[PDB]
RNA sequence: UUUUAUUCAUAUAAUUAAUAGGAUAAUAUUUGUAGUUUUUGAUACCAUGAUAAGGAUUAUAAAUUGAAAGUGUUAAUAUCAUAAUCAAAAUUUAUUAUUUAUAUUAAAUAUGUAUGUGUAGAUAAAAUAAGA
């Protein structure tokens, strides 16, 4: 029930003794451990679903905090919580990437290395061969959508483009 | 980390090296077997964590 | 009792259909014995009903004899014969059961489910507490202070 | 489905010579002759009070397989013996009155053939 | 094995096991040292003890067959059923009494549980290297972890490097034992032994240590003895395992052996309708799948430190089988220095720490990191002789001159060095502030405490706040400032402001008791305390400055509040300036609505308001039901009492124990869960079915 | 590793991940072996230093063998180095157990709550009084139902403001 | 019925009855102004007023 | 097949084809390759 | 072993209260602590509802909760003794030793050497002993001393 | 039925002759029934 | 289609309903309130002008004592919260709009 | 108060029943008057602030 | 003259081209590496693969606890190898398997409307550790 916890000093002890919470205190302060005043003493809740060896879940370690109250904002989660750093979600952001061959080696010096120039996609390259197919074919009904207009606008003096037919 | 139809894309064909059990079952995880998704979540946590002395 | 909600009803059938799981379950008949047995009335029809449910769970597992070497005009009349005896003793046993557990309910001042008649003390259905307002069947409008059924004391 | 609904809510040890200014006096279960006494009473004033098997008699096993039987779900124990007493309606697997029904019935069909030849 | 099965080979050992079962064996390994549970349970269990005799009926029953009928009854495993032969009768006829202490085993749910526990708990708690002869105890211990997408791979693998560690052990030990027994034919005792031997100042003789070249040779000749059985053992169980008839996975048959390791199988459950049809179709399109990783461990215990080994085992990861892995685990003996110096040994400060210096973010704000700094360097006072000097420092002469030999005479004034074992060493930055009465500039007052300008304003902090731009203005707001703080930097300790002044006596502390703790003398105690010889006449004892072990004010590693202080230096100069009395954290009415206003911090269930006559019914007796009670309240102990237990709630506040009434438990106000469940630890792998793994380790991995 | 995270780029930051996610360090020191004489000439932990030391590391005693597993630092060479300067610390704070029996940890001691005999007691004590003042209370008692159909005790002597 | 409840067990002279024995009306049903006599009142409450069933 | 190139190094279909090592051999080393002791730089 | 329930029953197609079914949160489950979870009357799922009352996790956990305060409630009601913290010098033979840290050992036994095999942690000391040490300074006559019954005496138990 | 299964079996071994009753009761014989595993699809 | 508790992927799919009186303040709103304002209260920089504050600041005195025009997105254009009133104190502005 | 564990605490002094007209005959709320208008505050601000 | 169930909830908003290494290494300011501008299929089209539905039959008797789930096609759909003018953040937008009467909102914003004697037509499902 409702009382108030009593603490007798190893002084006025009959015989002296180190007191549990003196050892209690000398340990959190070894360990650095943070005393949580506001701790109700009628919330030892086990969590039986694994530390009770009659049941499937049993694993020797409490896995549950027993509180229902319990989210990321309180100060008490953030001070117990883990880092995501060097975790799994740090080695999904550097190994998924849509191109598999960028985290190992850029793609430039790959080509400039092992090849004599840049190799372009494939599905460029596609469109290219494509693009060469259709200029054989038919050589009309293509746009001219280039990034800048200036050189196509303003063509450099010397520039004369033969006609086809 | 990719989505079902490409993980079933990449399973249909020779792309990821997975071995197939059972559509309705466990799997040959003990843990899975004796609990499930949670009993293995607790026992990845009890292997990661809490199983150190955190001196 | 403890349970004072809304039931529905189903067939005395439907329940002897059900075999070791509700209606052979062991540990409901011996509260059922028990209950005769605390009146000290003999328990005929919960016997007759319990070996009936013993033998059919036990060859349950046994696969039917050959139907062709059976005779349709005679053995399976019979084996029709048998089996509508063996439920006319199961639906006996059915309504004991219910009748007795009624009966003690008014000795006791058990307050049943809603809708459910206690002959002696209610002989229209008790209801208290309902989703709806008015008596379900009579129509008949219900106080707040559902029904004393019983004196007070004790 | 709960036998303890009535049962006290202690859940604390109890010793009586610390806990009484009393002469102790210990009782343990019944043995085989009060054990075997208890459950013959039992059966046979039950059958002839009219609350046993009476005319079902037949589907239960003998006194000696009762006796047997009984004491092993007891343990001689004389609430377990009442409570196993009354638990026998739902025995499955005693096939002594089956076995005895089968050589009953081929011992009479022998007879008649004898009889007949 | 012929005799018995899988099972019977495993309770026959847990049987034969627990039948030589010591409990002072369980200590050093693991889970290893539990014996077998099912016995060990049943027989610390007390009603298994009382073994009830055989029944009146059954020996009656036996008597009259056996003196009656003249049939001795037969037990069932002596009678025989077969009848066409004669079995010989098993020797275990009925010799084998019968036993509740040992079989069938009952035991208790509570000790059931703590075993359980206890065994699941220390599983990492092995010493793997001791001092024992055998498989077991050796140096080093290296665990090599091989990891392989397909079992037969990396069964493969183990098998290979096992056989490779093989040949390399033996070269490596074969040559250790060489220089083992060239060691034990003939050697000289180094001088640097030999003082290490000879260095404690008294003995297990209570004196000095007059180890000779004899003594500490044979000491060697043991030790090398022990090296020698330990390499032999190891080239003995290596040059078994021969290509006839191999056992790897057998600690004696082969070294180094190798033992099995849970597989990691991680099932990924996704639908395979690329079909977007309704949910139902989809989960009917449902299939299993998973990634599966084996591993094997191998285990090599070396009873010395090889960095050949080690070279050669790290190097085996270039010559690795097809997508193979390795990581190696690495225990080995390692020698740990512990002085009294850095971590000195001494009684807990007069005023002890308490729960406010325990909080959060306080290891941040209130708390050194271990060690302090204890002052080596110490200022010579005037008037200080050689032997006051050792006295004022609480350490002997001899050790004060060793450490300043150097100097024949100490002057007035000399920076000498404290011998390093002194138990009066002070520390640095003393708790008492240091005060500078100015009677003048900031620069003035800069250079005569020999600080930075910028970091006296900051710990000033009033001080910026008055002067104005002029040094002439500072010097003129010089008057109302007063004194000034100097800078922590700058603050110095005193012989006297480090220990407490008094001491407390105990209940039954005599005057030899309080000389005894102190490490003074009675007689200086008796003149300190102006002659009285009863302790019972005062409740606190003032501690001589001769007494060797003096009691300090407050914890040594304690920061100071002026550390702080410079940490949030410009809060406190900006809280002066806006003269912010107070900043009122909760409304008026704040406590009439309980449930309303809740601290982040706060708590369920509520704790309700302290009766004063509610702790037992004889006070509840005494204050309101027959009040003329002559007992106030129960016979309570001298002692501490812990209603919750093993809980070690802060002492003076109000709470309660655990309720015993379903009604308590009912109708406080308790919330429920409505929200995700979130776990600290679990924040990642996000939830079940999305659980994610960095590293594809076995789920049962044993870190070394 | 050897497989597919060396001799590239990604290589050093997959080597980086491995060394950060096996930093911990574990150091176990045994009781036994800490149970020897010091330099000083007395045995460097007794018994009741042994129990103080046991208190003060609750979970990280175990089977007799004090296990610090430490992860501070992101290397094993700091985590070495943090793990050995917390066993100083914890062993200076355990050797306390030695300067007097002030600092010898407490056993705590389940004591029972009074038995049934010493309890029968309670409606015994002041026996004489209790009677004496029962007699006028059943004086009061038969005055006021004299007056009164129920009297409750709080007419008699119980107390309410 | 909440602080009825809480007094009843506060008070302590029936003991642990109150949930294991006594036997208490519904939430609705107990929300009930003084003098009903009638069932069909909660549903005669006003309906404009949104206040989670508390009239 | 595709736009995407197929990962010769994680691919079961290439690393068990004809044309590379399958699951069901002894897995050993290959060939003992020295680069930088043929040739430092 | 127990005989209760421990999981809340799973979620389905409405449970009608008749022979052998339930409703799913009757006021008979998990003693009355249904009525958290009961979502009373017919729901319309497109607004009405919350969404936690029907989260088999959530339910679940609070299942789980209850379930641990009935576990502490009742092991709790079985104490019936304080813990006292003794200097260690006026305990009996059996406790001045090396007591582990629970966890931390194999279940100790009190001097197996005197045939005593119960577990250490379990023992719980009277004071019909204890008085002497517990109250020095009180004296007097503070809890007479507990009668034990002599075994060797001729009573009506032993057929006299 | 599974502890029946455990115990027949002790039986058989302690005892060789109690072999043939057991097994021609079928007290020895295994039955491959097994729950249906879990599947989102049901 | 099923999705994850509290994990909804849709984000505006929550419809504040009526509020309701015996909370009023346990719902919708931060589960404390001793705890700060949310950040939409603020200015954090230099801006050029606000286009319209979001739904997730909450509701101050200085919204009808200042005057200045405050508007949210909705299902139409924008929503201006014209006639400030003091009755939506301590409110965030989700629950000032049925959408 | 919230009905959680203290709602019979709740008064009527609570309630302001003045910025609202009521209906005299069945004691619903009719109308609700102005509040910004002339409202009277001694600090829009925390005193300590500023 | 045989058994079981079925009221199901979000849905569009605007811009996507390159390689570059650091302490304990016998030396590189390469510290800090500097040459605009001729191209164009999906902000909205790739038709081809998987899936859905879904079946087959030999095991005598003794022994043994044993010796026991398998798919075409027709269909619809779709994000892949194949044919340039445009959906993914500002979500109302209606998308099958839900808690019904002793106690009912505490931690990321987490549902105020259908009590009515459980009363239609159609639809789906299984002989699988259960007990036709």
């Amino acid at each position: 029930g409702v009382h108030r916890v009593g603490y007798t000093h190893p002084s006025t002890l009959p015989v002296p003794c180190a007191q549990r919470w003196d050892l209690r205190l000398a340990r959190a302060r070894i360990f650095q451990e943070y005393i949580e005043e506001k701790a109700p003493g009628a919330w030892q809740l086990e969590d039986e679903r694994s530390m009770s060896p009659e049941f499937k879940t049993f694993t020797g370690y409490p896995m549950r905090d027993m509180r229902p109250g319990y989210g990321q904002n309180l100060p008490d989660y953030i001070m117990k919580k883990r880092l995501p750093n060097n975790t799994h979600y740090e080695l999904f952001a550097r190994r998924d990437i849509p191109n598999e061959d960028n985290a190992m080696y850029g793609k430039y010096l790959y080509d400039m290395t092992v090849h004599g120039t840049s190799l372009p996609s494939t599905y460029r390259m596609h469109k290219d061969i494509n693009k060469a197919q259709r200029n054989d074919r038919k050589l009309s009904g293509n746009r001219f959508k280039v990034l800048c207009s200036s050189g196509a606008k303003n063509p450099p003096s010397g520039w004369e483009p033969i006609p086809d037919a | 980390n990719v989505s079902y139809w490409t993980m079933n894309k990449m399973v249909r064909g020779g792309n990821l090296l997975v071995h197939r059990v059972h559509y309705t079952g466990w799997g040959t995880d003990s843990h899975l077997k004796k609990g499930g998704w949670e009993h293995r979540w607790n026992k990845v946590l009890q292997r990661n964590v809490l199983q150190y002395s955190r001196i | 009792n403890t349970f004072l909600t809304s039931s529905v009803a189903t067939p005395p059938i439907s329940v002897i259909r059900t075999g070791p799981k509700w209606w052979a379950h062991p540990e409901r008949m011996v509260r059922q014995k028990l209950m005769y047995f605390t009146l000290g009335v003999d328990q005929l029809p919960l016997r007759r009903t319990a070996v009936i449910q013993r033998d059919l769970q036990r060859f349950h597992m046994c696969k039917p004899p050959p139907r062709v070497g059976d005779s349709t005009g005679y053995k399976r009349s019979r084996a029709a014969q048998l089996n509508t005896w063996y439920r006319r003793i199961q639906y006996q046993e059915y309504h004991m059961q219910h009748l007795f557990t009624r009966h003690v309910w008014g000795l006791l001042r058990v307050y049943p489910g809603n809708t459910t008649k206690i002959q002696g003390k209610a002989d229209d259905g008790y209801v208290g507490y309902d989703s709806v307002p008015f008596h379900r069947y009579n129509r008949a409008p219900l106080p707040f202070p559902a029904r004393e059924l019983y004196e007070r004391r004790k | 489905t709960d036998r303890f609904a009535n049962s006290l809510d202690e859940y604390a040890p109890y010793d009586p010579e610390k806990d009484s200014h009393f002469h102790p006096i210990q009782i343990g279960n019944f043995d085989e002759y009060e054990y075997r006494s208890f459950l013959r009473f039992l059966i046979n004033s039950g059958e002839l009070a009219g609350l046993g098997w009476g005319p079902l008699w037949h589907a239960s096993s003998d006194f000696e397989r009762k006796l047997y039987k009984i004491g092993f779900l007891s343990g001689r124990n004389p609430q377990g013996v009442v409570d196993h007493y009354h638990q026998e309606l739902v025995w499955r697997y005693d096939y002594q009155r089956t076995r005895q029904k089968q050589y009953l019935l081929k011992r009479r069909m022998e007879g008649m053939s004898r009889g007949a030849s | 094995f012929n005799e018995f099965d899988a099972k019977g080979r495993e309770y026959v050992q847990y049987m034969r096991e627990f039948a030589r079962f010591d409990p002072r064996k369980s200590r050093g390994n693991g889970q290893k040292g539990f014996p077998f549970r099912d016995a060990y349970l049943t027989k610390m269990n007390e009603a298994n003890q009382k073994t009830p005799p055989p029944t009146l009926e059954t020996i009656m029953d036996r008597a009259v067959r056996e003196h009656h009928q003249h049939a001795r009854i037969l037990s069932p495993l002596e009678v025989q059923r077969d009848v066409g032969r004669l079995e010989p009768i098993p020797s275990y006829a009925g010799k084998i009494n019968a036993d509740r202490s040992v079989f069938p085993f009952q035991w208790k749910t509570e000790d059931w549980y703590e075993y359980e526990v206890a065994k699941v708990r220390n599983r990492r708690f092995v010493f793997e290297n001791t001092e024992e002869d055998g498989i077991r105890g050796s140096e080093v211990t290296y665990k090599i972890v091989l990891e392989g997408f397909w079992d037969h791979h990396v069964m493969k693998l183990a098998e290979d490097v096992c056989m490779f560690l093989k040949d390399v052990g033996r070269q490596i030990v074969e040559e250790k034992l060489v220089a083992v027994r060239r060691l034990l034919q003939g050697g000289a005792v180094d001088p640097e032994l030999l003082a290490a031997f000879n260095c404690a100042r008294a003995g297990p003789f209570g004196g000095l240590d007059e180890y000779d070249k004899e003594e500490v040779a044979n000491f060697l000749r043991s030790d090398l003895r022990r090296l020698e059985e330990q390499c032999l053992s190891v080239i003995n169980r290596c040059n078994v395992p021969v290509p006839g008839a191999t056992n790897i996975y057998d600690p004696h048959t082969s070294w180094p052996h190798v033992e099995k390791l849970e597989p990691w199988v991680r099932m990924a459950e996704f639908w395979t309708s690329s079909s977007d049809t309704s949910f139902t179709e989809l989960e009917m399109s449902t299939a299993h799948y998973e990634f599966r990783k084996f591993f094997r461990v191998i285990i090599c215990k070396l009873p010395f430190q090889s960095t050949e080994f080690e070279k050669r085992m790290y190097d085996i990861r270039h010559w690795l089988h097809r997508q193979t892995s390795c990581e190696f685990h690495t225990i080995y003996r390692r020698n740990v220095i512990h002085d009294s110096a850095v971590f000195p040994t001494e009684h807990d400060p007069a005023t002890p720490t308490t729960h406010e210096h325990h909080r959060m973010f306080s290891f941040a704000l209130d708390w050194q990191s271990a060690p302090v700094n204890r002052l080596s360097t110490d200022t010579v006072h005037e008037g200080e002789s050689w032997d006051a000097v050792a006295q004022r420092l609480g350490c002997s002469v001899g050790e004060l001159k060793d450490a300043n030999a150097e100097r024949e005479t100490i002057e007035a004034g000399v920076v000498i060095n404290v011998p390093v074992t002194a138990t009066r060493r002070l520390t640095s930055f003393g708790a008492t502030p240091l005060v500078l009465p100015l009677k003048r500039t900031w620069e003035e007052a800069a250079a005569i405490l020999d600080c930075t300008v910028e970091e006296l304003q900051q710990c000033n902090g009033h001080a910026a706040l008055t002067y104005q731009k002029k040094e002439s203005e500072a010097g003129e707001f010089d008057s109302s400032v007063t004194e000034l703080v100097a800078p922590l930097s700058c603050w110095t300790s005193t012989s006297e402001s480090e220990f407490s002044p008094v001491e407390r006596v105990h209940a039954n502390d005599t005057l030899v008791a309080i000389a005894r703790r102190l490490q003074c003398s009675e007689e200086a105690l008796r003149a300190v305390n102006d002659g009285i010889t009863d302790v019972s006449g005062l409740d606190f004892v003032r501690v001589p400055p001769e007494a060797r072990r003096p009691r300090r004010l407050v914890e040594p590693q304690l920061r100071p509040q002026a550390a702080t202080d410079a940490l949030l230096a410009r809060t406190i100069a900006e809280e002066e300036t806006f003269k912010l009395k107070s900043i009122p954290h909760l409304p008026q009415n704040a406590e009439r609505f309980p449930h309303e206003y809740h601290t982040p911090t706060s708590r369920f269930p509520p704790t309700p308001s302290e009766t004063p006559a509610t702790q037992d019914w004889m006070a509840y007796t005494a204050k309101y039901l027959d009040k003329q009670f002559t007992i106030s309240a129960e016979p309570a102990p001298v002692y501490n009492v812990n209603k919750l237990w093993p809980m070690q709630q802060i002492p003076g506040k109000v709470d309660q124990t655990p309720f015993e009434e379903d009604q308590t438990w009912l109708l406080h106000s308790i919330p429920v869960q409505q929200l995700e469940m979130h776990h600290h630890e679990k924040d990642l792998q996000d939830l079940p079915f999305i659980n994610h793994e960095q590293f594809p380790r076995s789920l049962e991995w044993n870190a070394p | 590793d050897n497989l597919q995270y060396k001799r590239y780029d990604w290589q050093g930051w997959y080597q980086r991940m491995l060394d950060v996610h096996n930093r911990n360090v574990s150091l176990r020191c045994r009781i036994c072996d800490l149970q020897r004489l010091d330099g000083n000439g007395v045995q460097f932990v007794d018994m009741q230093t042994e129990r103080r030391l046991r208190i003060l590391a609750q979970h990280r005693v175990g089977m007799g063998v004090l296990k610090l597993d430490a992860d501070k630092y992101e290397d094993q060479a700091d985590n070495v180095t943090f793990g050995t300067t917390k066993l100083s610390e914890l062993l200076a704070d355990a050797r306390k157990a030695q300067l007097g029996e002030e600092y010898w940890p407490s056993v705590e001691l389940k004591v029972r709550k009074p038995s049934g005999q010493s309890k029968a007691h309670y409606s015994l004590i002041d026996n004489e009084r209790i009677e004496k003042r029962s007699g006028e209370l059943y004086e009061k008692y038969r005055d006021a139902k004299k007056r009164s159909l129920f009297v409750t005790p709080m007419e008699t002597w119980l107390e309410v403001k | 019925h909440r602080p009825v409840k809480r007094l009843f067990c506060n008070i302590g002279l029936m003991g642990p009855q109150i949930t294991t024995k006594a036997r208490w009306k519904p939430y609705r049903f107990a929300t009930n102004p003084a003098g009903t006599s009638k069932a069909e009142r909660m549903y005669q409450r006003d309906k404009t007023v949104y206040t989670h069933g508390h009239n | 097949v595709g736009y995407t190139p197929v990962n010769p190094d994680t691919s079961p279909m290439v690393a068990y084809s004809q044309y590379h090592w399958h699951y069901n051999l002894p897995q050993g080393m290959e060939r003992p390759h020295s680069v930088n002791r043929t040739f430092a730089a | 072993v127990s005989t209760g329930e421990f999981d809340h029953p799973p979620f389905q197609f409405r449970q009608r209260h008749t022979f052998n079914t339930t409703p799913l949160h009757d006021a008979n489950r998990f003693g009355g602590r249904t009525a958290y979870l009961r979502e009373i009357g017919p729901v319309n799922i497109k607004k009405q509802g919350r969404r936690f009352k029907k989260d088999p996790r959530t339910v679940q956990f609070n299942v789980d909760v209850w379930c641990a305060q009935q576990t502490l409630r009742k092991r709790w009601k079985q104490r019936d003794w304080e813990v006292i913290e003794i200097p260690f010098r006026l305990v009996p033979r059996e406790q001045q030793r090396v007591i582990p840290e629970l966890y931390t050992d194999i279940p100790q036994m009190t001097d197996p050497a005197r045939n005593d095999f119960s577990n250490i942690r379990n023992k719980v000391y009277d004071r019909e002993e204890l008085q002497g040490v517990l109250f020095p300074a009180a004296g007097a006559m503070l809890y007479p001393p507990l009668q034990r019954v002599d075994k060797q005496a001729m009573t009506l138990d032993k057929y006299l | 039925f599974a502890l029946r299964m455990a115990v027949a079996n002790a039986l058989v071994k302690l005892i060789p002759l109690t072999r043939i009753p057991l097994k021609k009761s079928g007290l020895l014989s295994v039955d491959r029934r097994r729950e249906r595993g879990q599947f989102p699809g049901y | 289609r099923k999705y994850p508790f509290l994990r909804r992927p849709h984000i505006k799919n929550t419809h504040s309903m009526n509020p309701s009186a015996p909370y009023f303040w346990s719902f919708m709103t931060a589960k404390s309130q001793m705890a700060f304002l949310p950040e939409e209260n603020y200015i954090t920089g230099d801006w050029t002008g606000k286009f319209f504050v979001s739904k997730r600041q909450v509701y101050t005195l200085q919204h009808a004592t200042s005057g200045a025009k405050v508007r949210v997105k909705s299902f139409p254009s924008i929503f201006e919260f014209n006639s400030p009133s003091r009755w939506n104190i301590g409110k965030e502005m989700n629950t000032l709009t049925k959408p | 108060n919230r009905p959680e564990v203290a709602m019979h605490r709740n008064t009527v002094g609570l309630l302001p029943a003045h910025m609202w007209e009521t209906d005299k005959k069945t004691g619903k709320v009719k109308s609700v008057k102005d509040s910004v208008r002339d409202y009277q505050t001694k600090t829009p601000y925390p005193k300590w602030v500023q």
